[PDB]
DNA sequence: ACGTGCATAGTCATTCATGA
DNA sequence: TCATGAATGACTATGCACGT
């Protein structure tokens, strides 16, 4: 039996555990802004075909196939992971397609797994854009079975556009979301001015990016919080509800509450709120009523008593509920396996150096392939000028290789080529058909020409980043909900 | 006649509703926590309460009674109609007027009906005799036409029909997408469920009615009674005619 | 709104219940043995490819599977099937390879399906061969996506081999399991004397099957009991476990428990036994005391007082614990879809009339098959005989639906055999791969004959069936584990 | 000698022995991973009490509500000795208490967790060398003809295949070498021959050197005051793995 | 009254950091 | 003390028929 010091143990086991916690659970990478659990639900829908292009699976099976190939954890808490990713007033830009009851902001909770069908969204779509063209670098799986993506394409900002909140050891992240139209025209002016230092590009993506967009709309008071949040890394911001008073006909004036700040469960608000009316803490408030409803979206109606000042009520509402309350923003990220707290310009820089890197890997891949397919056309072409003798070798040969090494002498061919021919068809011995081999070898010579030209000019590289991603906002983009205020 | 509604002595699981009129107030008792759940979310909380039930219910004609008053979802029911049960029934308390059984289409939640039609035909019979009782149908089938607005179907029949009109209509749908089958409630979400079960400009509910009390209380005792072989021989006489009961 | 009776509503609602539960739920199919979980879980391994000639696949993905295309049900409640199915004790023969925590005899739960890892056994995937040869009819799912089949070719009488046990509506069944090698001998005989009456098929077959073989061994004592059930489809089969009496040193006597009857729960076993000792309803027990482990099995010691007789302990073990217990026997199947109360002959016929049917079936889609590639073949050999012409012909041709359209011309073909030429490769046309095709021909046209003659021939037929679950008996087959005694 | 279950923890599958001295309490992690456990073991000297989800930390809790939480208590009931000022080794119903967690990082936490229980309320059972850390198998290679061999390390793993080859066995590139993500995933037999079997298990051997040097750490690790573990993490995760160089 | 097996998921307690 | 969000599932109750 060895011997052990309890000081070994306790300090080699704890610094693992927050080492992996840190990196590989509860901290979003950088460059897609997905944790470890995120990444992998994707790419199992992804893998699996759950797209928009098909109906919806039961959630279930994407569960089942996460767990199964590369999350070695639970099917509960992997369900609630993807459930998270579904529902409107968590994700600013949701990635999950969801069928059936995901639950509400109140405390409503999900549906079972087995009640629910889940897809992917188009939007997730286009974290994976590609994926499967060498864009990103790809691992072992916890057991070495199959291959998993360490990051995705993601050809849309995603930490910032659907932010993050995240407990670790030693620290934790609370990232919140942004409007995607906002980040675009923030990334579009880093890719003009690729070469501007961090100072003005601060200045300039502070500009554009006006401030978090949460996808529960409310109100965003002061530019104190935002500011320092962007060139901090650290800030508080002050949210608000929306409040609409409301006179009757001939009785009491009521508080309309439609939309409340970030986070804020409806059922607890409610709740908060009669308990400090029945504790003497909120007077002047006559009766609470919540007449919300799936139509109607959020309202709660505070009728106040008569001899109660409506603004007075509602800053008492400020004061002690929810209807006020600040999100601690703290811009924590995992950069290159390190986890770092960002300023706003370094998160733009960062996931705009990973854009490029998807597209300059991407174009490589795709001019490996055109150079391949290039290379057999030129052996069919080969074959068609000579056909006549083509087929006569091939016929007095006693097995395919004979045939085969003669192709080579015949027309000085590799035997990547020579078997090429040797699968060819006689569909394609048609005159259109032998036409269109021509043709094609003319179409990839043209494409290799604009492929070694992308590679060779960051002009055409940044280009292509910024028609794309546009052409994805243009699609996908939506109006601010949250609006921003001064004091 | 008046009476409170819960607001932060009544079932933890019951959502009731605002209204404090019975005769404009209703009971939505689902079969299930996720179809509960939804219906909670798409009710109109102004009229419609809402009162999950979780699992199969007891069988009061089985059951002796002190176990069936143990079991804690017969209580709910009992409790949220506010009524008595047998001798110390009094209708004037019923808190709802409405009394909307809601159960998936699919096999076990006719199950449920005979099970909760057993427990109100037992205990409270007045409910059913006056009209207060009901019975929701599901939908089966949701069309999801490309360009169109969607459209729910009851039944095969109709899934048939509502197809051919609309194609013959010029409308198109996604051979992939297409057609959504439910399969019970709890795969409905918030607005469905409103938009066929409980918005009631388009629900359609069907009337419990008693006739015959003496046969039904035969009836009763033959299917949910201890007597298996009265049970056995009922079923294999009688299942071989129920597609001909209507004909 | 619309009234409806209640008792009409009764009625019809309850009956519906009762008839599905009874016909697909409850209740096992005669031909395979299965109900309709068991069936649609081992249809989804099997099409998952969680074969065993693989590596367990995680068993969440198997419920997934299952759930998401052919078991409209909870995950739960699915697993607990696929589980049962996985234990050597519930199972005399098991269909499911568990890998991991499968529970115990005893009161120790299975572990949770994020834990297990699970693949078919191979006599499941005899239940399952040449299930994609239109041997068995296929409906449509539960929404009409994909298909799934009525029942499994089941290539061993699983139904009487792993037995049943079933609650339905009305009624319910109780099936033991029985010995592979006693089932085939039956079988054997039934497929010999296929013109045997009931009265002789009934003293034939209960020759052969001696009895139940429970999973866990034990003891059936008496021959009535189970002659009740083969003649009457219901009779009570006494159990008994295995004791043997030890000597100690000081010269006290144990009792050794090593065995319990079938379904016995080996803690409340146990715990019955500590109950009615402490009561005072089992005298001359001085000591209760659980040896079991992994390694010796099952091994329950019961120290006896000096003044206590072993076999009087020992009867009133027998009496007042399920030391001895009896199976209640209640062979009820679904024949055509009808429940059916069936005598032993009648289970074995049964069985034999649907492996006939599986054989026929087989043979009749391999017969069509082999038509189909004749055929195609015969086109491709009048090809090859006018090849020059063949060639020039598909060159000459603007398009390959002239080319196409020309061919049938040319050499009276179908349009399928000349859609064959046309994806004909240039490989094909080298000098052995030309006498391929024409062997290949003269290959399948003596398979054909020798298809048509199965057809033709009912000996034959029932000869498969015979020497293919030989075959099976021999590699499968195991000893019996209950022995049979006498009163 | 101690009276064994047959006024503890209902969790808790006690042994058979009635000495201490020979008896063993194998602290599980999870349901499942105790159920084999259970299975598993050697009855007669091998008792099993798993640990459901994440151990309270006694750093960071207050002591009443420590004592609330019924992991804790279970353990506290198991062990026979008392807490603190009222602790006496005398009641210890196990001389070998055997942390068994799976080889992953929240098994490593669990231990940090169990080890600063011990070490707050019942010390000297650290100090008397009756507390051992098991050390699960990672993978299980299984051999076409021969029997199979356990691996408790990557390296191992790839020692035991090169001399296996060498040998002249084989192995499936499909079943081949099964990789334990936690004791969950294993069954009685297999736990038996790699962590309860005393004639093959590994354990540890948990030492206690410097009582004051381990409190501080403990402090810094498990307590409230997160920059102090913050900057201890960034200063010493960067030189974890040369520790024992 | 208990076992059987296929059907009809929410609740329960911790780690961890931060701000009310 | 509470919320956040990914990590570490056993227990609880009915239907249904049948035999001790
Ligand atoms: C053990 C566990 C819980 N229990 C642990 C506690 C100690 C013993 C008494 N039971 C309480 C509550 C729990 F409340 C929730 C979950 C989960 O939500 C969950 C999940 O997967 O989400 C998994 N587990 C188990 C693996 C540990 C959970
Ligand atoms: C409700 C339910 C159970 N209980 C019945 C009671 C209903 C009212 C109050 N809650 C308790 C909880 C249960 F003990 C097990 C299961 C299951 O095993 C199970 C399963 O899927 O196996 C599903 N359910 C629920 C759908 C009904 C279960
Ligand atoms: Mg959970
Ligand atoms: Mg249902
Ligand atoms: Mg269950
Ligand atoms: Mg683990």
């Amino acid at each position: 039996i060895e011997p052990v010091d309890i000081e070994q143990e306790m300090q080699r086991s704890y610094i693992d555990y927050a080492m992996s916690v840190i990196v590989g659970r509860a901290l979003p990478e950088v460059r897609d802004g997905l944790k470890p659990v995120h990444r992998r639900v994707l790419y199992a829908m992804f893998d699996s075909g759950f797209r928009p292009d098909r109906s919806h699976a039961k959630s279930a099976r994407s569960v089942a196939e996460t767990m199964g190939n590369y999350h070695p954890h639970g099917d509960a808490s992997i369900y609630d992971s993807l459930v998270r990713m579904a529902q409107p007033w968590s994700l600013r830009y949701p990635l999950v397609d969801g069928q059936g009851n995901f639950g509400s902001p109140g405390n409503d909770p999900p549906a079972a797994m087995r009640y629910t069908e889940a897809r992917l969204t188009p939007l997730a779509m286009e974290m994976l854009r590609e994926i499967d063209e060498e864009t990103v670098d790809f691992i072992p799986n916890y057991d070495g079975r199959v291959q998993e993506p360490t990051v995705l394409p993601s050809r849309f900002p995603n930490l910032l556009a659907n932010g993050s909140g995240g407990i670790a050891v030693g620290m934790a992240t609370n990232i919140p979301p942004h409007n995607l139209r906002e980040l675009a025209d923030a990334v579009f002016w880093a890719l003009e001015n690729h070469d501007a230092d961090e100072e003005e590009t601060l200045a300039a993506v502070m500009g554009r990016v006006k401030g978090p967009d949460f996808p529960t709309a409310g109100l965003i008071v002061g530019s104190q919080g935002t500011a320092d949040a962007y060139k901090t890394g650290r800030g508080s911001i002050r949210m608000r509800g929306v409040v609409e008073v409301e006179e009757d006909s001939r009785g009491r004036t009521s508080l309309v509450i439609t939309e409340l700040p970030y986070q804020v469960n409806h059922d607890n608000f409610i709740t908060s709120i009669a308990e400090q009316v029945r504790d003497g803490k909120l007077a002047g408030i006559s009766n609470i009523e919540d007449q919300s409803s799936d139509r109607v979206g959020l309202r709660i109606v505070i009728e106040i008593k008569r001899d109660a000042v409506a603004k007075v009520v509602i800053n008492n509402l400020y004061k002690h509920t929810q209807l006020q309350t600040s999100f601690g923003a703290n811009m924590l990220a995992i950069v290159d396996g390190v986890p770092r707290t960002l300023r706003l310009d370094q998160l733009i820089r960062y996931y705009v150096d990973h854009q490029l890197d998807v597209i300059v890997r991407r174009t490589t891949y795709r001019l490996r392939k055109a150079n391949e397919r290039a290379h057999i056309l030129r052996g069919l072409v080969k074959a068609l000028d000579a056909l006549d003798e083509v087929i006569a070798l091939i016929r007095a040969s006693e097995t395919v290789d004979i045939a085969r090494a003669g192709l080579i002498e015949l027309l000085d061919i590799d035997e990547i080529q020579a078997q090429a021919i040797l699968d060819m068809q006689l569909r394609r011995l048609a005159a259109l058909e032998r036409q269109r081999i021509i043709d094609d070898l003319a179409k990839i010579e043209a494409e290799i020409a604009d492929l070694e030209d992308i590679l060779a000019k960051p002009e055409r590289q940044r280009g292509i980043v910024r028609d794309e991603l546009a052409e994805i906002v243009d699609r996908h983009g939506d109006d601010r909900r949250t609006r921003i205020i001064a004091i | 006649n008046a009476l409170v509604r819960r607001k932060s002595g009544l079932p933890g699981k019951l959502a009731d509703c605002r209204s404090t009129d019975p005769r404009k107030s209703e009971l939505y008792v689902v079969e299930g926590d996720s179809a509960g759940g939804s219906a909670k979310s798409g009710r109109d909380s102004m009229f419609q309460a809402i009162l999950p039930l979780r699992g199969k219910i007891i069988n009061v004609e089985k059951a002796r009674i002190d176990r069936v008053l143990k079991n804690t979802e017969v209580q709910a029911i009992i409790t949220a109609l506010g009524t008595g049960i047998h001798d110390e029934f009094d209708i004037g308390k019923l808190r709802y007027h409405k009394i909307v059984l809601m159960a998936d289409a699919d096999v076990d939640g006719q199950h449920i009906s005979t099970l909760l039609l057993t427990l109100l035909f037992r205990f409270m019979r007045p409910l059913i005799e006056n009209g207060h009782v009901f019975l929701a149908q599901p939908p089966l089938y949701k069309l999801k036409w490309q360009r169109s607005d969607p459209e729910f179907a009851y039944s095969d029949r109709e899934r048939d029909g509502l197809l051919e009109a609309g194609l013959k209509a010029g409308k198109k749908i996604n051979k992939e997408d297409g057609i959504q089958r439910y399969k019970g409630l709890g795969e409905m979400d918030a607005k469905e469920l409103w938009e066929t079960t409980m918005d009631p400009s388009v629900r359609v509910l069907r009337q419990v009615t008693l006739d015959d009390a003496a046969a039904a209380d035969e009836l009763f005792s033959i299917l949910m009674g201890e007597d298996v072989d009265a049970r056995r021989s009922f079923i294999t006489r009688n299942a071989k005619d129920v597609r001909f009961l209507d004909v």
